[PDB]
C-alpha cells in the first residue's frame, strides 16, 4: 500500500503528469452548501413550506412539472454570485496552472468549478449547469442570464416564444448525462492518476467512473469515509485519506509544496469575489 | 442510460 506522501512524490517527480479529478457534494460543503436535506437549513425550512414528499422530488420531471417552485427556490440559492469556492476548487485550479490537469469530472451543480478560474475546456458538469437553460414545452435555448430576474423575484421563468416553462440544464433523474461526459472514453485509460474528493459514489454512470483507469494507476481518495469500489473491491495502488476533505486537501499541498502559492491564490481570488 | 440511484 502506498501513502499520501508516496503520492505527493510522484507529483513532484513527475511520475504522474495527467491527473483525472472526481469530485462531488463533499468537497462545496466548507462553501457553506448543505447536501443530503438531512440539515435543519436556510434550505430544508424554505423547502420545508413547499412539501417536497422527499429530497430526490426535487431533481423528478413529474414532480417539477407538478410544482416547479420548490427546484426554483434551490436555483434561486445556487445562482452564481451566491457562493464562493473554497480551497479545494483553489487546489484544483492550481493543478491545472500547473499543467497537471487532465480532465475535472464534477456532479456539483454548484458551478463553483467555473468560478473558481478552471477552464470549460478541462471541465465536465455531469449533473449540468445553471449557465444556460432550456424551453420544456419548444426546446429554445436561452443563457442563464435570461431568466435571473424571475429567479431572484421568485416568479416561474416562462419562454418568451410558447409561454412554456423554462427549465435550467441541470440533469433531473433519468435523464442521460450531457454528452462532454462521453470524454470519459478517452480520458480515463489516458490518465496516470486519480483523484476522488467529498463524494458518496452513489449516482450514476457517474460513480464507476472509478473502475475505469489501468490497474498500474493509483486511485486517492480523499473523504469523510471509505466508500464504493475503494471500499467494495478496493486495488493495491488505492491510497484513502480519511477525514475532513479541506484537511486532507491542505495536507497534500503542503506535501506538494504548494502551500505559499497556494494561499496567495486563494487570498486574491476570494478577497476578489466578496 | 439515465442518471439515477
Ligand atoms: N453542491 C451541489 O451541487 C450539490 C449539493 C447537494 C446535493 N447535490 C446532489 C448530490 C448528488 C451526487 O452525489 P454526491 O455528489 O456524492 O453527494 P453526497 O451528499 O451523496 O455525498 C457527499 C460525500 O462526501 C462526504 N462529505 C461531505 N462533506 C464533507 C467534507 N466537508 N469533508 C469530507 N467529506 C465530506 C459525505 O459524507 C459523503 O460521503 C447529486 O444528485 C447532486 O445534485 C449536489
Ligand atoms: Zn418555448
Amino acid at each position: 500500500k502506498l501513502s499520501l506522501q508516496d503520492v505527493a512524490e510522484l507529483i513532484r517527480a513527475r511520475a504522474c503528469q495527467r491527473v483525472v479529478v472526481m469530485v462531488g457534494a463533499g468537497i462545496s460543503t466548507p462553501s457553506g452548501i448543505p447536501d443530503f436535506r438531512s440539515p435543519g437549513s436556510g434550505l430544508y425550512s424554505n423547502l420545508q413550506q413547499y412539501d417536497l414528499p422527499y429530497p430526490e422530488a426535487i431533481f423528478e420531471l413529474p414532480f417539477f412539472f407538478h410544482n416547479p417552485k420548490p427546484f426554483f427556490t434551490l436555483a434561486k440559492e445556487l445562482y452564481p454570485g451566491n457562493y464562493k469556492p473554497n480551497v479545494t476548487h483553489y487546489f484544483l485550479r492550481l493543478l491545472h496552472d500547473k499543467g497537471l490537469l487532465l480532465r475535472l469530472y464534477t456532479q456539483n451543480i454548484d458551478g463553483l468549478e467555473r468560478v473558481s478560474g478552471i477552464p470549460a475546456s478541462k471541465l465536465v458538469e455531469a449533473h449540468g449547469t445553471f449557465a444556460s437553460a432550456t424551453c420544456t414545452v419548444c426546446q429554445r435555448p436561452f443563457p442563464g442570464e435570461d431568466i435571473r430576474a424571475d429567479v431572484m423575484a421568485d416568479r416561474v421563468p416562462r419562454c418568451p416564444v410558447c409561454t412554456g416553462v423554462v427549465k435550467p440544464d441541470i440533469v433531473f433523474f433519468g435523464e442521460p448525462l450531457p454528452q462532454r461526459f462521453l470524454l470519459h472514453v478517452v480520458d480515463f485509460p489516458m490518465a496516470d492518476l486519480l483523484l476522488i474528493l467529498g463524494t458518496s459514489l452513489e449516482v450514476e454512470p457517474f460513480a464507476s467512473l472509478t473502475e475505469a483507469v489501468r490497474s498500474s494507476v493509483p486511485r486517492l481518495l480523499i473523504n469523510r469515509d471509505l466508500v464504493g469500489p475503494l471500499a467494495w473491491h478496493p486495488r493495491s495502488r488505492d491510497v484513502a485519506q480519511l477525514g475532513d476533505v479541506v484537511h486532507g486537501v491542505e495536507s497534500l499541498v503542503e506535501l506538494l509544496g504548494w502551500t505559499e502559492e497556494m494561499r496567495d491564490l486563494v487570498q486574491r481570488e476570494t478577497g476578489k469575489l466578496d | 442510460s439515465g442518471k439515477v440511484l
